[PDB]
């Protein structure tokens, strides 16, 4: 037939809009990863600081009030 | 029972007009005079007592209790006997009753917390912060200060850029203060010390005075700081 | 002759994963990506509202150090 090539002419979409499922199998599977080992090992990880920086406050603001009553306990 | 008294640190007649539990178990009367009845004397019992008022009274709940704050006396309560527990006691009696001294000592309580929260006991627990935190609507917003905590970085030209502002920053997408520079081959390293390192030498072609230069570090910094505190000299790159 | 009509098989290759990724995975790539646009959103939020709650207490203690101190003057040190 001159109605074969046809389907020898499939290498069109079936097999470029394949090499574009590619970059999208690819490149969209690639940023889920990065975009969530990203943050899943960030996000909640710099928040480790979040406690880091209480006790500072703590073991280092209590350091102010101890030096309130020392003080307000020398007076009349 | 006789602990002797664990802890002597009162001289002052309580005694108790009932109790509950917070949010965690319950304390129980008998619970509470022993607790501190034993750490410390001090009575319900028979005391013709009136030469001079140091009965501090404690209470959970009011009831049968009303017909004494209907009478002018203050009741302050509890915790303030478990917290004194905590540590010793001069606990300036702060904000805990059912009494009121209205005009003059709810008044005169305030006087020994701060603006927004805690006494000057010996506040804190990491806990104790997240207590009065939780709780807000006052708050005299942003402003200059110059001494910090365990939170800061200064401003520059998201991961690089957001780990910057993720903690103490600016950032700000001009012409100032620093650079943290995305590395390694012509692209980056190169066209990024682009000639927009040269794009900083028209300053001073415009401002009459050398514009100050700022300092320019590798990604690389950033965190190799970020994990203590922060150095600048030894990291080009 | 018909073995080719017999590689429609092939629009299966396409008739899964393209039901995927750029179906299923673009889905992934802003459902689940302007997510840290909700919480960047909080956690600045957040975390600035915890920075000026620490400062005014910081800030409170040390008004009140001069307050007590500088009452610290008929009886000086």
């Amino acid at each position: 037939f001159e109605m074969a090539d046809k389907l020898y002419k499939d290498i069109c979409c079936v097999n470029d809009s394949y090499r574009n499922i590619k970059e999208s199998d690819s490149s969209n599977r690639n940023r889920v990863e990065q975009l969530a080992r990203e943050r899943e090992l960030l996000d909640k990880l710099l928040e480790t600081r979040d406690e880091r920086t209480r006790a500072m406050m703590v073991t280092l603001l209590n350091e102010k009030k101890k030096k309130i009553r020392e003080l307000h306990e020398i007076l009349r | 029972s006789n602990i002797f008294a664990g802890l002597l640190f009162y001289v002052l007649s309580d005694y108790v007009t009932e109790d509950t539990g917070i949010r965690i178990t319950r304390a129980e009367l008998e619970k509470t005079i022993v607790e501190h009845g034993g750490k410390l004397i001090y009575n319900v019992i028979l005391k013709r007592h009136s030469i001079g008022d140091v009965r501090l009274i404690s209470c959970k709940t009011t009831t049968e209790c009303k017909a004494l704050i209907d009478r002018g006396y203050d009741i302050l309560h509890p915790n303030w006997v478990l917290d004194c527990i905590a540590y010793k006691r001069l606990i300036l009696i702060e904000p805990n009753y059912c009494f009121n001294v209205s005009q003059k000592m709810r008044a005169v309580a305030e006087k020994r917390v701060d603006c927004l929260g805690d006494s000057f006991e010996n506040d804190i627990s990491e806990t104790k912060l997240s207590s009065l935190y939780k709780s807000q609507l006052s708050l005299p917003p942003m402003g200059e200060l110059e001494i910090d905590s365990e939170v800061r970085r200064f401003p520059l030209f998201i991961e690089m850029k957001i780990k910057l502002f993720g903690g103490k920053i600016t950032d700000q997408q001009s012409l100032c203060n620093l650079i943290i520079i995305p590395y390694t081959d012509p692209i980056l390293r190169k066209d990024c010390m682009n000639e927009v390192h040269e794009k900083i030498k028209e300053q001073i072609k415009a401002s009459d005075t050398i514009p100050k230069i700022a300092r320019v570090v590798a990604p690389e910094w950033v965190d190799h700081s970020i994990n203590e505190n922060c150095q600048v000299p030894e990291e080009d790159f």
